[PDB]
């Protein structure tokens, strides 16, 4: 119903805040501070990203066991590529809080995590590469939503997404907002359809992440690493 | 069913 | 130094053959013996899109390590989509072979297998509904090789991926398809990469798991990719 | 070891 300039804004207007972390962690960061720290912020930030779903055009109209199919499949996809966006005009670092900027080397202290701390820090590399617009950002966030969990039998439930028909009517319509935005930037015809499909790539790399920092913190809750939230709990325990 | 009970 | 036309068009010389299974298996099936079937069969594709990759437009071109690390991290990616292109045609079964017709039934003698067989199933029944032709097929299949490890080594590879997205444009542009047709379906196409690479994310796993459970057998070109995501 | 050998084939 909504035009391509109302799509843009009302995605603009729905952006969840930016959390912060605690003020004075453990000053010599270890396994568990930082895993801690890192669930803490998750488990904060995921109360926002159900509002902030609510309010993605479309995600109401879908019955609520589709809601909620599609949330714990792209929870932490959204997650991570607001943090990627973030952390854009940071190189080599990672904005997790304004108040806990982590570096590469950093994120050798929970083990088997910098290899997810080298691909969050390319995707965002790539971001600042192709200089992403916010419209662009909030435009791909929502298609995570959407498409994550269209074709994706979790193992938990062994069940998909129901209305198939009326999701990819809706990333259609995000796809002439992308492309919308293509040409207000001044970009040509074939510049629109090189930029979109890049795009979209990166959407698989961020899929990628997800599935490999879904396991990593899956093991750090079998370790006692950490112990988990309940929401943050309830969000991993539905991939198992 | 913290995510189904937010969500309504 | 190749039209759009010329891409097709090698890219079609260079599909890799369909190959069979055994002719007699064990009749009941069985976690061990389904788990066998898959993975000697995965162990022959193996060689041959080892070759498919040598005559992708572009890929001899880069240094031998960059070519390993792209074929380690695409290749059960590469299998699975041309196991959902030739179970197109057949609803609710997955052609692993021609002597091969399992449906979701089938795949709960395995440990965990009827999420991923449901999920391959679908990605199936999504390229029925949206009549994808082998041209495209061929064009998704080589981003799929170059894109899946480009985020992992990074110029040269970007480049030719934006040829075959030229290519893929002036496939759907030469079947008569309006522009916003065309931006439409190119993300249609993409966005299902994201799930064959999640489909690869899941698979990996098992395969994983039932290697502790001592039911891969010893297949060593199989074990080395599947060793290098370990 | 086995995928290096294979891509420097003939
Ligand atoms: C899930 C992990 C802890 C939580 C991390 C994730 C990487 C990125 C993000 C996004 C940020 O907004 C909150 C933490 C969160 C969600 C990490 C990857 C490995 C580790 O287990
Ligand atoms: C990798 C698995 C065995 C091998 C299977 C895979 C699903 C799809 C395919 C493609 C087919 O061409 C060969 C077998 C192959 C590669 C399975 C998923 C779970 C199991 O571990």
């Amino acid at each position: 119903s909504l035009t391509a300039d109302q799509m843009v804004s009302a995605l603009l207007d729905a952006e969840p805040p930016i959390l912060y972390s605690e003020y004075d962690p453990t000053r010599p960061f270890s396994e568990a501070s930082m895993m801690g720290l890192l669930t803490n912020l998750a488990d904060r930030e995921l109360v926002h990203m159900i509002n902030w779903a609510k309010r993605v055009p479309g995600f109401v109209d879908l019955t609520l066991h589709d809601q909620v199919h599609l949330l714990e499949c792209a929870w932490l996809e959204i997650l991570m590529i607001g943090l990627v966006w973030r952390s854009m005009e940071h190189p080599g670092k990672l904005l997790f809080a304004p108040n806990l900027l982590l570096d590469r080397n950093q994120g050798k202290c929970v083990e088997g995590m910098v290899e997810i701390f080298d691909m969050l820090l390319a995707t965002s590399s790539r971001f600042r590469m192709m200089n992403l617009q916010g419209e662009e950002f909030v435009c791909l966030k929502s298609i995570i939503l959407l498409n994550s969990g269209v074709y994706t039998f979790l193992s938990s439930t062994l069940k998909s997404l129901e209305e198939k028909d009326h999701i990819h009517r809706v990333l259609d319509k995000i796809t002439d907002t992308l492309i919308h935005l293509m040409a207000k930037a001044g970009l040509t015809l074939q510049q629109q359809h090189q930029r979109l499909a890049q795009l979209l790539l990166i959407l698989s790399h961020i899929r990628h992440m997800s599935n490999k920092g879904m396991e990593h913190l899956y093991s750090m809750k079998c370790k006692n690493v950490v112990p988990l939230y309940d929401l943050l709990l309830e969000m991993l325990d539905a991939h198992r | 069913k913290i995510l189904h009970r937010l969500l309504q």
